[PDB]
């Protein structure tokens, strides 16, 4: 998966 | 003549260029590479966060979020840029988020061949939606098009992606005839220059790719861990 996706997703 | 609430809703998530602008700054001689990169950067950010505040997107799991963004995100900065250089500057000119402006000549005398060549067809791109006298209610549309132009086989949700698709097109449909009196179709017109700015997106891959290569690009720039993500 796309960590940076996540964390964009998740927060900040 | 009434707008489609769709686009009215879209209207009103749009961030008018003050904030973003704003919030990207604070963030001749020889063009600045890697403060040009952190800003595409920063715009990538921003245009996340457009995306995390619509609709229907807003509904749906992080992972088909994930699956959308990774499947436009290179077409949505190409296509946040085109109509910036539409709504705002010079055709001898392109306007950055910004606000800076960087005269093609400095573009012809600066850039390498496929760089040069991917602004020179931006600005064609431009002057075919300006011909087209695109407005801001088409542009946020268009943009909703491209997030959820994503095949539904590849997404968990089926059916509230495909609600959205069909409803997006539908109201670029209802907004064009009604508005533009003019003679054309304007709906397919702009839905195949959308098929143009894919392409040119793609093109924008492979120049960072390009980059990629020869380790000319800072060390985590994130449009290079999107490019990565397989
Ligand atoms: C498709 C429309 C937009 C272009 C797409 C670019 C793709 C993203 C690139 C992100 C890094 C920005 C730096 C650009 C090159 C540079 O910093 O300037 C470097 C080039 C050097 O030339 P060279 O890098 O070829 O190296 C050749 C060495 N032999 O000098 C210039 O002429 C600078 C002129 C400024 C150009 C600005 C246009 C960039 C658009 C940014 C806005 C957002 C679009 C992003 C969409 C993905």
């Amino acid at each position: 998966e796309n960590a940076l996706l996540r964390y964009l997703l998740d927060k900040d | 003549p009434n707008v489609p609430e769709l686009i009215l809703q879209l209207l009103q998530l749009e961030p008018d260029e003050d904030q973003v602008r704003a919030r990207i700054l604070g963030s001749d001689q020889p063009a600045a590479f890697g403060l040009l990169c952190r800003m595409a950067d920063q715009t990538f950010i921003s245009i996340v966060d457009w995306a995390r505040r619509c609709m229907v997107f807003k509904e749906l799991e992080v992972a088909d979020q994930m699956t959308l963004l990774q499947n436009c995100w290179s077409e949505l900065l190409v296509f946040d840029h085109i109509y910036r250089q539409v709504q705002h500057g010079k055709e001898g000119s392109i306007l950055l988020v910004t606000g800076q402006e960087v005269e093609l000549t400095t573009v012809a005398t600066q850039a390498g061949s496929l760089l040069h060549s991917l602004v020179l067809r931006a600005q064609e791109l431009v002057l075919q939606l300006l011909a087209l006298q695109l407005d801001r209610q088409e542009f946020v549309c268009l943009k909703f098009i491209i997030l959820f132009s994503l095949d539904l086989k590849f997404l968990n949700n089926h059916i509230l992606v495909k609600d959205a698709q069909e409803k997006a097109n539908a109201a670029l449909l209802d907004y064009t005839l009604c508005h533009y009196p003019h003679s054309g179709d304007k709906f397919q017109q702009l839905l195949l220059c959308l098929v143009e700015v894919r392409a040119l997106s793609m093109q924008a891959k492979e120049y960072l790719y390009h980059k990629h290569l020869g380790n000319e690009m800072p060390r985590n720039n994130l449009l290079i861990e999107m490019l990565q993500a397989k």
